[PDB]
RNA sequence: GUGAAGAGGGAAACAACCCAGACCGCCAGCUAAGGUCCCAAAGUCAUGGUUAAGUGGGAAACGAUGUGGGAAGGCCCAGAC
RNA sequence: CGAUGUCGGCUCAUCACAUCCUGGGGCUGAAGUAGGUCCCAAGGGUAUGGCUGUUCGCCAUUUAAAGUGGUACGCGAGCUG
RNA sequence: UGCUGAAAGCAUCUAAGCACGAAACUUGCCCCGAGAUGAGUUCUCCCUGACUCCUUGAGAGUCCUGAAGGAACGUUGAAGA
């Protein structure tokens, strides 16, 4: 299905042979099945999850109420994930990272770094104009953003300054190096989004 | 016009229905059937059968004469059953049948299988030539039509997947 | 094929087609006279 | 004196229900389009919604004449820098069988408020059933 | 001839094309061009045919058992294609 | 004409298909390798340098390819001059 | 590219019917996305006191009550003009 799993920083692992591989260390705690979607009631099946821990009082009646039903404790956030016809499970339940031990590839989904408000220069890979040769007050600028009197008008979808990051992206089929029971970890390979501290909704890789 | 004016005999032990335009032919190789077209109009005559085109449409005598070819061939089909016979012309090529999927060596890098749409008795009297039977012209010709399709004559050598009866055009090098 | 726009006979065995409404010359013995359109 | 204009709120509506399985889609669309604007009442009125609720069910089984199963082309662009997506009817009733209707109708009732006011009137469904029992909807036809 | 110096209806929009010359009023009727399934006033009007190409709703030389019409001559019961 | 800044370069593009590459095909004076021409195909991709203000061109060396055009011979309230 | 097949006692990929067939098309992959006014769904949480006036009206006020929640303010952030 997948896990929610809170991003620990970067290692490497020394593999027994020689190479040293770059890991990304996904602390991954119990996910508690809180409520079962289902065909009958919502149309989709599907299941509800949560992780961490709130305070008892940050946490809103609503919510609190909503814990109550399932019978669990009040982990901070909720996410969701669909189920695969084949599969049913149960309100209430942990999910442990043990799902990752028989596959290999996952791809991890996670919101990426803020950047602020970045130029086209860094944020769309514009070409910087001439830092000499006679320029005036144009170096990092984008230089023309359409034609003439034929379209009149920026067409949409134009590369221009504006927000970097900040925004939900996947990386796809990271390698799995070791999937630890007691401390309840995950080593994917490579870097995945997000600073330390962000949360990652981590699953088997859709490739097959 | 003038294959559709010629009434079809039925053999003993073929039992024919006609669900008002949905033709439901029984023998004794297999059961067929066979939705036709609105334009035609059919029943039965004693003992043999009568092709009329309806009045109204425009093209009758086309639409009826062609049903009349179908239905001609499809009561030959559950009585004697038609055949195909197809051979492997060229060096390395060898064909084989293991129950009803015919795995062929056309000298490619991975060996091919092929499937067997309905009762198509697909045989194999030498290892380089495959014979196949059944009731249905269409689904035969469409299946050793296939199984040509992996490999055409070579209009040189004539290497390839060819018919019995085709001859070839063997063009010199030059 | 040959896709010229007058298509005619070239020799006894060429047969004149109409295949999805485009007219079609198809021949026995030369594959070289097979041509379309027109 | 002066002729009777329509008053909305004494305006006595009507629910009807309309089979169009084997319908052809302008005879059909335009027998609805002169219902949604209400010509077919004795009141009408150039400025007033008159016109009656329409459920057209059986959408999907629409028929059209020719070869416009293939040939109907539905082009729409997407207001993108040059997004100019096409679908022929065929792949316009496998994916949503509703729209056929819907446009066929659109086209056909005035632009502006009033002609998307009487556009809200028609409920078109794909499946033969519908959830508007409550309404005791008439069948037309 | 029209516009310029002439409004109005039609030709989607369109000075000069078609129809027709605005004294003012009227919640009267009859007509012109053009129209009459819906946008949008009026024929899903009647009679007998043509087209299947979305032709209609841009176009040529030229191409083709596409299809609908009359008129003559070629061959049969010694039985033709 | 009570001003619509004209070549070329840079930046940024976008569309067309009359396709340079890649993809799918027929015929070949197609043995195979590689081609030749024609048909379908616009998803993506499509040099760096020397000379000259150049566009272009020639040359050198690459490339799977170094496409032809439209866009005020795209783009000076974006830069250069 | 084919497979059966009349009109045309044959032949033909097609006129009925049936099968393959490309980086194009529609999905699959990723992101925004119910202002999708057609404003969708599921789950949870919160609120159950009197009274005259009267064009007795989705009428208006008088006191009594103000929860869920939210805002603000503060400490601030790998969030951010
Ligand atoms: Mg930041
Ligand atoms: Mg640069
Ligand atoms: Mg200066
Ligand atoms: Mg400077
Ligand atoms: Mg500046
Ligand atoms: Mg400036
Ligand atoms: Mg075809
Ligand atoms: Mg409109
Ligand atoms: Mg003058
Ligand atoms: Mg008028
Ligand atoms: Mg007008
Ligand atoms: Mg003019
Ligand atoms: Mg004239
Ligand atoms: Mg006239
Ligand atoms: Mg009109
Ligand atoms: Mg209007
Ligand atoms: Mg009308
Ligand atoms: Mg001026
Ligand atoms: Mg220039
Ligand atoms: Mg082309
Ligand atoms: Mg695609
Ligand atoms: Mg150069
Ligand atoms: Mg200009
Ligand atoms: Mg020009
Ligand atoms: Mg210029
Ligand atoms: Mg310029
Ligand atoms: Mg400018
Ligand atoms: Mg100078
Ligand atoms: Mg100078
Ligand atoms: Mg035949
Ligand atoms: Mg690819």
């Amino acid at each position: 299905i997948g896990l929610v799993g809170k991003k620990v920083g970067m290692t490497r692992i020394f593999t027994e042979d020689g190479v040293s591989i770059p890991v990304t260390v996904i602390e991954v705690e119990a996910n508690r099945v809180t409520q079962v979607k289902d065909l009958a009631n919502d149309g989709y099946r599907a299941i509800q999850v949560t992780t961490g821990a709130k305070k008892a009082n940050r946490v809103t009646k609503p919510e609190a109420g909503h814990f109550a039903k399932a019978g669990v404790e009040a982990g901070r956030g909720l996410w969701e994930f669909r189920l695969a016809e084949g599969e049913e499970f149960t309100v209430g339940q942990s999910i442990s990272v043990e799902l990752f031990a028989d596959v290999k590839k996952v791809d991890v989904t996670g919101t990426s770094k803020g950047k602020g408000f970045a130029g086209t220069v860094k944020r769309w890979n514009f070409r910087t104009q001439d830092a000499t040769h006679g320029n005036s007050l144009s170096h990092r600028v984008p230089g023309s953003i359409g034609q003439n009197q034929t379209p009149g008008k920026v067409f949409k979808g134009k590369k221009m300054a504006g927000q970097m990051g900040n925004e939900r992206v996947t990386v796809q089929s990271l390698d799995v190096v070791r999937v630890d029971a007691e401390r309840n970890l995950l080593l994917v390979k490579g870097a995945v989004p997000g600073a330390t501290g962000s949360d990652l909704i981590v699953k088997p890789a859709v490739k097959a | 016009s003038r294959v559709a004016k010629a009434p079809v005999v039925v053999p003993a032990g073929v039992d024919v229905k006609i669900n008002g335009q949905v033709i439901t032919i029984k023998g004794k190789n297999g059961e067929l059937t066979r939705t036709l077209n609105d334009a035609v109009e059919v029943k039965h005559a004693d003992n043999t059968l009568t092709f009329g085109p309806r009045d109204g449409y425009a093209d009758g005598w086309a639409q009826a004469g062609t049903a009349r070819a179908l239905l001609n061939s499809m009561v030959i089909g559950v009585t004697e059953g038609f055949t195909k016979k197809l051979q492997l012309v060229g060096v390395g090529y060898r064909a084989a049948v293991k129950g009803n999927v015919i795995n062929l060596s056309l000298g490619f890098s991975h060996p091919v299988d092929h499937q067997l749409p309905a009762g198509i008795t697909a045989e194999c009297p030498t290892q380089t030539e495959i014979v196949l039977k059944g009731a249905d012209k269409q689904v035969i010709g469409q299946v050793a039509a296939d199984l040509r399709a992996y490999r055409r004559p070579e209009p040189y050598k004539g290497k390839g997947v060819r018919y019995a009866d085709e001859v070839v055009r063997t063009k010199e090098a030059k | 094929m040959k896709v010229r726009a007058s298509v005619k006979k070239l020799c006894r065995n060429c047969k004149i087609v109409k295949r999805d409404g485009v007219i079609r010359v198809i021949c026995s013995a030369e594959p070289k006279h097979k041509q379309r359109q027109g | 004196m002066k002729t009777f204009t329509a008053k909305p709120e004494t305006v006595k509506r009507d629910w009807y229900v309309v089979d169009a399985t084997g319908k052809t889609l302008g005879r059909l669309a335009t027998e609805l389009a002169r219902r949604l604007r209400g010509k077919h009442k004795a009141e009408y009125t150039p400025h007033v919604d008159t016109g009656d609720y329409i459920i057209v069910l059986n959408a999907d089984k629409v028929a059209v004449t020719g070869n416009k199963r293939t040939d109907k082309v539905y082009y729409h662009h997407t207001g993108h820098i040059g997004g100019i997506k096409q679908a022929t009817f065929e792949e316009m009733i496998a994916r949503r069988p509703e729209r056929v209707i819907e446009i066929a109708v659109k086209g056909m009732l005035p632009k502006g408020p009033l002609g998307r006011a009487m556009f809200r009137k028609l409920k078109v469904y794909a499946g033969n059933e519908h959830n508007h029992a409550a309404q005791q909807p008439q069948v037309l036809d």
